[PDB]
């Protein structure tokens, strides 16, 4: 049965245990059946989380190790973490992304929710763009690359300018700009035009984001204004 | 009138005149003249304390509630949950956002701006005088050297020189005029205030001579060394300290120009953080 | 009646003409007055260059029931009659439910009485009609009482037509006014009063206290003294309102109305609503025969008293 | 002096006199008497109610900051950000913990308290007039009707009855003295605040006759339904409530009693749960 | 070498993951050697934090057991989830009394540090007595029971009653009397006779502890303001 898998996530996520939640979450998946459109924002949920904490821990590695600046132990364990809550940080979402092609590519018969399928997997690979650096890191930013373009067409094809799916893609796709991109011209551009779209939908603003949609756009306009600092 | 009726205040626990926690129509200050006989000097001060606070209402100073007489001399204001920005900047160590502390800077202004518009200079702003009410207001307290500016040069008089030194202007410690007091020796102080914020320590900390540090200040010898300002402190910041900070008090910025490199400041220097992800 | 169906067809035709309404859509060209809660303009519709008037009464309201308002003030595009107001429409902008409505140039019976000192038996006559077949209409077609009768809102215009306004038809928005301001006076039956009764026999109360005033010229605060009555500060209202529910009804004076009008504001007046008269036998009543059947120039009346 | 020379202030947005958010050293709060001709009538309630708020400074009235004349007749207050207590209770409905309305009483009495402790009698309280500024402290505004008690029976005169009824007392509706105003129409009207704050809704909602009201209250036919208090009400803020509603004025407890009973409940119910492990 | 592992140990608190840190803690203590003051309050935090996060899980999954009162399969999946969170909150306290009744207890010099010790042995053995059920509560009440009392009898003799260890003793005995054994009747008494000691010498009140001695204070007045209702 499926709902008793359901509930037990769900559950588990209201404990703010993120380990219990995932394991769950990939049993479900791993019976190869289609989603809803709830079931799925719980998979995100606890992948995002996922996700968070390798850049909370491993970001706190990145700072740290500068802050030492010698030659110990201390200092190769900042190394050592980077290593591992870096290998660590690569099991969880390579363990999502085999998740994804193996049930989230097979079953997706909303077109919406594929974006958002292309979205998490524009999401996880830029996430793995920016921690490693090389030629694998290099194509891992490609895919996103080719991810993240796949989602805009269908997203200026076929979604709404204030839907908060288009919007979440404009604006991770930005940021993907700017940071991996490290460019502020068009990274600015392509948040203003995302911030442009979202108001043009003012009565597709109420169903699709709305009061979210003009939090997107506040997020654009913080975002603009760092990169025109 | 603000005079409180005798025995309608309950005086509790104590904190540092003297002031104690107590009690009258809800958690209050109270801060008193301990002694039994006021001298006529005590008193003027009071009766002059009193007529400043008296002229105050804005949401930045602190607020004053009334005045007893009998049981002794005391002033009554609002309580405040929360530390003194001293307490934050040196002893918790809090680690405020550079967007607040330009905030803290702001507000600190915007209550000084209050009181020079009505002529009051303070005479001891420091950073133990500024209290973050319940974290998220600046209140400045503390009016024992308050004063109003007189129309006329001859009333002014003799008084012993009296305040921290950290804080106290070249001129002011050098003391060479009748009065030099202005409200650019306020904004001196709140330079200080500025390098407190922006660097997280006091100025002259490997100083520890107290009559070394008044000689060498009001000789010009000494002032506070700007590069101690931590890197996040936006370049205006570090500009604006340095102009409250100015030897020559004229130098300094005055009412207008006090309300204009803090107030552009205020309308620029904006958000340390670039996140949208959702 | 021919004239009144020509007057309905044009309505209908500018209702036609225009479309939906919004705040700006429109301009101010007066005021046509104020009351307790709400305020009348006079305005011209920019789209359909209509002139009509503006009624905005200042509610807190959640979003629900706003539209709930709107929603079944559409109700009045169906209420057509030449005894009530037209209604071109409905919305809610910043604090304030609008009300768009025929414009009457004559103004209110209150307004009228002001300028007139007193409205003659005669016209209180064609009146008297006017209020009964609007009151027949709005139960009977539409299955609601007035609830708020009284000069202010009888209307009045060039052609002569005599229109009733501001009756109860969103219920929703009876709902939201009761949180309101303490008027100086008042209208309200006495079984009202006292929430013993509630029904058409309640506004046929009104009509007859109504025309009192418009008689006599005054409104009634424990009618007048012996001094008083001779030439022909304020009592509180909830004296006023313990006046009407503890002491007998106002009367005309005695000699100077004809003894079917006094009969009539009687049967209108009477404290228990049973035994008040109801519209179909004040229809037929000797003052209501002779009315309908007299030809008053009543349209020449309004405007040679303004 | 609190005259603020003209120029100086910067009206800006409306709100509902009439009220506009401006500026003068920060956000103020200004209020304005839009017409142009003041009749002396409309100056006297000026000076009057300026008279009245010069006398206060305490954290729970809302703070006067100074007047203006020449543009047009304004008073000048502290801007607040956050919402009236009309607001939270019957539009955003907000649920607060019994512990927060207990304590939005306390401070509330503590602002009358204050007030009536020189001699001011607010005449307009009610929920609209008690803004939670902040989310954390209770401000009480509008003092349009405010008034101070002469100790003269003569000064008095007539004044026209003005205000919301659903907090008037009934002594006030009726209007039979010369001055029917007291401190303790006030602790009514206080009385009609601890009904929406323990119960959640207006007094009389069944009932939407405005006039009914009016003469139904004067006359004491009709008085708020006490039943209608939430289940986690202490039983000593219900009883408190029906003494600051008793039709006998002098029935009604003042500020001071409000005090000695305002402590005593809070301190009952203690919010305290669960308590075990703490990192400390 | 131990600077290295209390580095880590540091640096994996201040990222808010509390499984590195008390594994890293858990090998510090694996050595053998005697800690110090101030690598013991890490030590503390982690094997604090590990519990808490079950027993907020516990809490809340017993509460959705209470609150579902129908007949499915909901309360055997939950009573099932229930019993695994007691089986790894098991597991956490049984490798803390393993780490504690080996290397720390039997080699304490500092009365201050036995104190210490057995307040966090009398803790954990009341963690456990919450969650089991059973026959085997009277166990580990009782070895908890004996713990406090072996606390108590040094706070009484070799402590100061205004010191933070001998608040925390009394806090945790007190609730540990208040839900446990529900004497409150005793609680009070000692909760009361804990707080007016505790009076005595504000005056010596030095700068090492004012916030922990007046936070434990305030703690006490509102459990004794609870219970006296
Ligand atoms: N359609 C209209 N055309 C011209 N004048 C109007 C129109 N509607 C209202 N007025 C006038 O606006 C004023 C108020 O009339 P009403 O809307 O009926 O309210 P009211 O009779 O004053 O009752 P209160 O005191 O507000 S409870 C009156 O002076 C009307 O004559
Ligand atoms: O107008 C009203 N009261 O007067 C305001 C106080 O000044 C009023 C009152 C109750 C009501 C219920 N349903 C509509 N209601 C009103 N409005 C209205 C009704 C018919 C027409 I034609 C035009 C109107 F504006
Ligand atoms: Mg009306």
């Amino acid at each position: 049965d499926k709902e008793e898998l359901v509930q037990r996530a769900k559950l588990a996520e209201q404990a703010e245990r993120y380990d219990d939640m995932a394991a769950a979450m990939k049993e479900v998946t791993e019976t190869g059946v289609e989603l809803s459109n709830e079931e799925r924002n719980l998979l995100s949920v606890a992948y995002k989380n996922v996700v968070g904490a390798r850049r909370s821990s491993w970001r706190v590695i990145s700072s740290i190790e500068q802050k030492t600046e010698g030659s110990e132990r201390k200092q190769q364990m900042a190394k050592e973490y980077r290593v591992k809550v870096e290998k660590e940080l690569r099991e969880i979402c390579y363990d999502v992304l085999g998740l994804l092609d193996k049930h989230l590519i097979p079953k997706a018969s909303n077109p919406e929710s594929k974006v958002f399928y292309l979205k998490m997997k524009g999401d996880y690979y830029r996430y793995l763009a920016e921690v490693a650096t090389g030629e694998t890191r290099n194509s891992v930013v490609e895919d996103s690359q080719k991810a993240y373009q796949d989602a805009f067409e269908i997203s200026k094809a076929k979604m709404q300018p204030t839907h908060p799916i288009r919007l979440g893609l404009a604006l991770n796709f930005s940021v993907f700009y700017y940071e991996i991109l490290n460019s502020p011209d068009k990274a600015c551009q392509l948040a203003k035009q995302a911030f442009d779209d979202a108001i043009a939908e003012l009565d597709t603003l109420n169903e699709d984001s709305y009061k979210d949609s003009t939090l997107i756009m506040q997020l654009l306009r913080d975002n603009l204004t760092l990169w025109t600092s | 009138d603000w005079e409180i009726p005798d025995g309608q205040i309950t005086v509790g626990q104590r904190i540092g005149g003297t002031v104690y926690k107590g009690k009258w129509h809800g958690d209050v200050a109270v801060k008193m003249l301990n002694v039994t006989a006021p001298t006529p000097q005590q008193l003027q001060a009071f009766k002059n304390e009193v007529g400043v606070l008296r002229k105050t209402r804005h949401v930045n100073i602190l607020l004053f509630m009334g005045y007893s007489t009998k049981p002794q001399l005391a002033i009554v204001t609002q309580w405040c949950e929360g530390s003194s920005l001293y307490h934050h900047l040196h002893i918790i160590e809090t680690k405020f956002e550079m967007i607040k502390l330009i905030d803290i800077a702001r507000q600190t202004a915007q209550g000084m701006d209050y009181l020079h518009a009505k002529s009051i200079i303070h005479r001891d702003l420091k950073s133990n005088n500024i209290f973050l009410h319940e974290d998220l207001t600046v209140k400045i307290g503390d009016f024992g050297l308050a004063t109003v500016k007189s129309r006329w040069s001859g009333s002014h008089q003799f008084e012993q020189l009296s305040g921290s030194i950290l804080w106290m202007a070249p001129e002011v410690i050098r003391m060479q005029d009748k009065n030099p007091y202005s409200f650019q020796s306020d904004v001196y102080a709140f330079g200080i205030v500025l390098y407190e914020l922006m660097t997280g320590q006091l100025p002259y900390s490997n100083i520890n001579n107290r009559d070394q540090i008044i000689f060498m200040v009001g000789r010009g010898y000494l002032s506070p060394d700007l590069s101690k300002v931590r890197s996040n402190c936006p370049k205006a910041m570090k500009r604006l300290m340095a102009e409250c900070l100015k030897k020559k008090r004229d130098e300094r910025p005055l009412f207008p120009q006090i309300l204009a490199s803090i107030e552009l400041l205020a309308r620029s220097l904006p958000k340390i953080h670039r996140s949208a992800s959702e | 009646d021919e004239q009144q169906r020509k007057r309905l067809e044009a309505f209908l035709t500018q209702k036609q003409k225009v479309g939906e309404l919004k705040d700006d859509d429109f301009e101010k060209i007066s005021e046509l007055g104020a009351g307790n809660g709400g305020v009348v303009f006079k305005v011209s519709h920019k789209p359909s260059g209509l002139v009509m008037a503006r009624k905005l009464i200042h509610l807190e309201i959640k979003p629900a029931i706003r539209n709930q308002i709107i929603r079944e003030l559409q109700v009045l595009h169906e209420c057509n009659s030449p005894y009530i107001v037209g209604f071109y429409g409905a919305f809610y902008s910043d604090g304030e439910i609008s009300i768009c409505m025929e414009h009457m140039d004559g103004g209110s019976l209150d307004q009228v009485l002001k300028k007139a000192g007193r409205i003659p038996e005669q016209i209180l006559g064609k009146v008297s009609i006017a209020v009964i077949k609007g009151l027949t209409y709005l139960r009977e077609k539409h299955k609601i009482m007035h609830r708020d009768v009284k000069p202010s809102n009888i209307l009045v215009n060039s052609r002569g037509e005599i229109k009733l306004c501001d009756f109860g038809v969103s219920g929703q928005l009876i709902d939201a006014m009761a949180n309101a301001f303490v008027g100086t006076r008042s209208y309200m039956s006495p079984e009202r009063l006292q929430g013993t009764h509630y029904s058409v026999q309640s506004d046929i109360w009104s009509m007859g206290l109504s025309l009192v005033e418009m008689a006599v010229g005054r409104y009634p605060i424990p009618p007048p003294d012996a001094k008083e009555l001779e030439l022909m500060p304020p009592m509180a209202i909830f004296e006023l309102l313990d006046y009407i529910v503890n002491e007998p009804p106002p009367k005309l004076p005695s000699g100077v109305f004809s003894l079917e009008f006094q009969d009539f504001v009687n049967k209108c007046l009477i404290k228990n609503p049973a035994e008040r008269a109801d519209l179909k036998q004040l229809m037929v009543h000797a003052f209501i025969k002779r009315s309908d059947a007299e030809e008053v120039d009543f349209a020449g009346w309004l405007c040679s008293t303004i």
